[PDB]
């Protein structure tokens, strides 16, 4: 999620990159897993920053 | 934790809406599909062509009729055949009994909806006849001369810009009419438009929106054998140079027309229509 | 100059190919015209018809449980008359030197409400619900009126609005105006520049792919009174950015308006 | 100091040359003046007509469907009295100095509602619909009125507002002002500096280049009646930021204003 | 995917309208024009020159004719001939009979608009004359004396700067008057403004907005030969000098004015323009 | 061209004012000098010594 | 249309670059083409981050 | 105060980093502590720039 | 324009840098001409990313 | 001015930087003097882009 609001402000679209030719692209044997690059949220960290903030400082 | 305010306090003014009446910029639109991204994509090929046809020079350099006259055996040296105000806006009326309707060009569709107009003119002319018919036009541009009503004697014929032809076996001349004007443009107006007159005198004022005429005069009579039709029908093309520009878009003065002219053209277009999408006869 | 063969392919002029000038000199351009007089440069229709324009016309909702139906990518046969008083677009005008076209299409309202007649007009001040319809199926059929304008009014039969269809509701209070677009949505790349000589397009037309599939209604949430409680409103249009006009054709014949 | 030709070219002048001072010490300067009492540096008429001031005098839309016209780049002949009440900006004041210009324009105009002389007045609450006729075609010429002022009111033809020319539609209720600019879209680079006696330009003065050919309107989304219900107006205007005045020339009479 | 916004909530103040009044900035206006980038380009050469003239300093330094004065060969040694108020204020009436209309300068059209003035003010005199007139005059600029009535005793010429010209074949004499003041600033106010004045002494406020007083005197009696006119018209103009500034700029106090004055001049404009414009007469 | 927009929503707070209260900040003055930046100068001298007498020490 | 919107706030206007002396800019031979740099619309690819956002992730 | 407002615009969420899976993090034994890295205040400080402004430059 | 809008932005202000003593600065021989840095209109160019938006695309 | 308008933005806050611990922190002896950091205004400069805008470009 923080790391999508991120990516929208900087490109402010959702997109990421630049376009490719759709004549050549094919995602027919892609097989999308529950375990992503967007499944783990932000919030999980121990690093020091988080954990003050964690606490309410 | 939740801290308290402490930053910049921006200034904004809102809008209703943004740039609604320009071509670039930004479109405030909510979109109803899916994707908020939605967009299809363009490339060479779609229709046909790798050029992109809504640019309008591939639009105005579209060679279109225009107007005809004869050239008859009985025409004395100096007669004027047939003379064309120099400017894109190619629109008049249907004939000389309906003046209400009206017929035109891709450079007049144009004009019919702009400000300004620059650049040059072609003209085309194509000479139906023989190779038994023989006789020299003259063919000129005449810069800021238009008739004899409004302009001042004659042209001097020693001091105009012209072509000579010696028309026997050839049947096309062909060339191009350069800006020519005090300004950078010139403004885009109905020759005939009633707000040109100025003291009783019909167009007085087109000199602030066409630049001159094209001429053609009989230099040497034509002849012709005794067994050959003695006149010659002209067709006049014209269409934008690679410079022809226009530059204040606003709303069309004149606009598509689909009724009726006359009974009799009515009867045609119904016999090509029924010759066009019959499974039978109708 | 002069020739048998002086006459230049239709093709070749499209490519700049033109006759020498009775000047001799080099045909030749910069852009001191528009940067010294213009502050502009204008150089094609793709510029032009991006430029919004009122869209429908005298439209209201005076009956009870009314709404508004709009087909966005109608064009209308041109007048047969000497006194048209239609609206007209950059968009339609342009329209008629063109066989296909494809792209998204953007529409854009303002309302007002009323108590009769020649009184006062105040901003609708309540939310819009806009609907978009577009599949070949149940709903869309029920919504189908051929005898129609583009920008009509009716009373949405039942399932339609609580099927759950793509759906945007726009706060006029806070947003100004209503906008809101529509993709292209279609069976193919490009679609025949049809006209609809009256009204709106059928299901055959549809099917036949001379228009994308889809219907966009308008509803308030407001309660609507023929006796003393109506809505006046007004709709403008243009294509979206990613829309295009293919294949040139030759040109119509034309008509003044009625003036006065 | 003294000689038979002591006298310096106005040229010259221009570019700074002055006699030797009675003090015999040279000429200087610096900022100190501005910057410890003023608080800016005030250098060029540029910087000052780009300030807003008050255009037109008492607009009303008092008659049904009835509009504002506005002629946004002309400037009216001096007053001939000893009891001037119009309105001054600081760009027709200084335009008295020049005898050429060029340059877009901006206006801007509020509003309220008002139902009879003396009433309460309210924001206008509704859309405003704005459009800009430049093509010296059929449209054009049927707005020209001659002794019309260059902020006047009327019942706009048809064939004028259903054509779909440059159109911005402002929402007060959330822009507050409305802000339009106008550009040059001039027949050339440079206009003379002219001045109308009477009212507005005609079509001859456009065809001459003595003004760029503008026309704007602007429509109220509302029911107007004569009777109860009237709009309350205020325009003002300034030149843009592209904008030039050059030659200089020598200066008029003056008079004191109407004070009471 | 579409998350639910948890960052920044940033302040705002909403504009009705941004930077009205000031010159620089920023404008919220919607364009127009089919571009929301529409702007022409300026460059030198536009109207004839590659100066900037809406520069103040080329306006203010244009040389404007004034006044004028009569030295006579009977006007005795220390007889005041002119004194001129030492501001950029020249805005003076018409003429002694009509005092509700206006003559002015470029530096008075200027300074009727401003609250503050700055800088040195140049002086120029042209001795309308032959060369067989002789005399001397002593011409001077006097801080902070205005005249008899508001200023005490008179000044002491010994303590006055000074320049003594000795007047047989030259005709101009030319300098530049520094500013000179206890403040930074003086202020634009006309010195016969009815609020100067403080006990029944017109103009007893003036040393506000006034530096001083240029003035010439006769030092030896003009001589002249007996057959020339025995009397030298002096003509005084008056320009900007290049450090002539202003700082609070207003509304305008006086306005352009385009009615009459006399009868008489409306015969000799009516005479001139006939002269101007006709094709025949009038 | 004139694309749709696709990119970030922000989220604002409207003020009727800001800091009205506060010493520090900013404030949304419209400026009725002819210029948006008018502010004067300061420095020693100006009343005779080079020492802040606002300083409550 | 992404790159556009994005150039539009890096320039805060649609103008790509810095200007040109008009006299001697001349584009009468230029003939634009279907295909272009905006021709590809930013959503057709597939790095691994979109497709993850194409899934709904 | 201060230091949140800033991570808080440049990751436009108060999340600090990326996230970690949940199974291998514990903070059982972590026992915060009242001195922080949120703990002081940034108005505490002699800088130049700071004490200009303290004064009300 | 378009460079003025932009250097509006960096800097929050018509101001393009930091100041000077108003004492030491004199601009009494400066003479202004009709070309300069804000002369040039940024729309006016022929780079291919300027030209494709230029027809629309 | 400009340089306290610009700071605001990039630290979203007055506070310049990091804070210190107010126990070993002394401005006993400091004495303000009118002329500082923020003492000279911005629009006091000759340099090219300033002077443009000065005379309206």
């Amino acid at each position: 999620a923080a790391s999508e609001l991120k990516q929208l402000e900087t490109n402010n679209s959702p997109s990421t990159a630049l376009g490719q030719i759709s004549e050549g692209l094919t995602t027919l044997s892609h097989i999308p897993v529950l375990g992503n690059i967007f499944s783990t949220p932000a919030w999980i960290s121990a690093k020091a920053a988080d954990l003050a903030k964690l606490f309410g400082f | 934790s939740k801290p308290t305010v402490q930053g910049k306090i921006g200034e904004c003014k809102l809008r209703g809406q943004g740039r609604m009446a320009n071509f670039d910029g930004m479109d405030m639109s909510h979109k109803m599909a899916l994707s908020s991204t939605n967009e299809i994509e363009t490339n060479e090929g779609l229709a046909g062509t790798s050029l992109d046809v809504m640019d309008l020079s591939r639009v105005l350099s579209i060679p279109n009729y225009w107007d005809r006259f004869t050239w008859k055996t009985s025409d004395v040296i100096n007669t004027v055949l047939w003379d064309n105000y120099v400017s894109p806006f190619k629109v008049k009326p249907y004939s000389a009994t309906i003046t209400d309707r009206f017929r035109c060009t891709h450079m007049g569709k144009v004009a019919n909806a702009f400000t300004y107009w620059r650049g040059s003119m072609v003209y085309t002319f194509k000479f139906v006849k023989t190779q038994y018919h023989s006789g020299r036009l003259r063919i000129s541009f005449i810069p800021y001369y238009y008739n004899t009503t409004i302009s001042t004697g004659t042209p001097d014929v020693s001091r105009t810009q012209k072509i000579v032809v010696d028309l026997r076996t050839s049947t096309a001349v062909s060339f191009t009419v350069p800006y020519i004007g005090s300004r950078p443009w010139l403004y885009c107006i109905r020759p005939e438009s009633s707000w040109l007159s100025k003291d009783n005198t019909d167009g007085a004022l087109m000199y602030n929106c066409v630049s001159g005429i094209v001429r053609v005069e009989v230099l040497n009579q034509l002849v012709a054998a005794q067994n050959v039709f003695s006149e010659i029908d002209v067709i006049c093309e014209v269409n934008g140079g690679p410079d022809l520009e226009f530059a204040g878009p606003t709303c069309p003065r004149y606009v598509p027309y689909a009724g009726d002219f006359t009974l009799a053209d009515t009867r045609k277009i119904e016999a090509e229509r029924t010759q066009e999408y019959s499974n039978n006869e109708d | 100059v002069m020739g048998e063969d002086q006459q230049i392919p239709r093709n070749e002029a499209q490519h700049g190919v033109h006759p020498i000038s009775i000047d001799t000199h080099r045909i030749s351009n910069n852009w001191s015209p528009q940067a010294m007089c213009i502050g502009e440069k204008v150089v094609s229709i793709r510029q032009l018809i991006k430029r919004f324009g009122i869209f429908g016309d005298a439209n209201t909702l005076q009956a009870d449980g009314s709404s508004f139906v709009v087909a966005p990518f109608t064009v209308t046969s041109p007048t047969k008359t000497l006194t048209s008083t239609r609206n007209y677009t950059q968009f339609d005008y342009y329209y008629y030197l063109y066989a296909f076209w494809r792209g998204s299409m953007r529409i854009k309202m303002v309302a007002e409400t009323q108590d009769g007649t020649g009184t006062p007009r105040k901003k609708t001040n309540f939310t819009w619900f806009v609907r978009m319809f577009n599949s070949l199926q149940d709903s869309f059929n029920s919504l189908i009126s051929t005898s129609s304008s583009a920008v009509t009014t009716t009373v949405l039969p039942s399932g339609t609005i609580n099927m759950g269809p793509s759906t945007q509701v726009i706060d006029p209070t806070v947003e100004g105006l209503i906008e809101v677009e529509v993709p292209y949505y279609n069976i193919s790349h490009i679609t025949p520049a049809v006209t609809i000589d009256d009204g709106t397009p059928s299901m055959e037309d549809y099917l036949k792919g001379h228009s994308p599939p889809c219907l966009l209604t308008f509803s308030p949430r407001d309660s609507i009174s023929a006796t003393n409680h109506i809505i006046t409103a007004s709709f403008m249009r243009a294509l979206g950015d990613d829309f295009s006009f293919m294949y040139l054709l030759g040109v119509p014949p034309l008509v003044n308006v009625a003036r006065a």
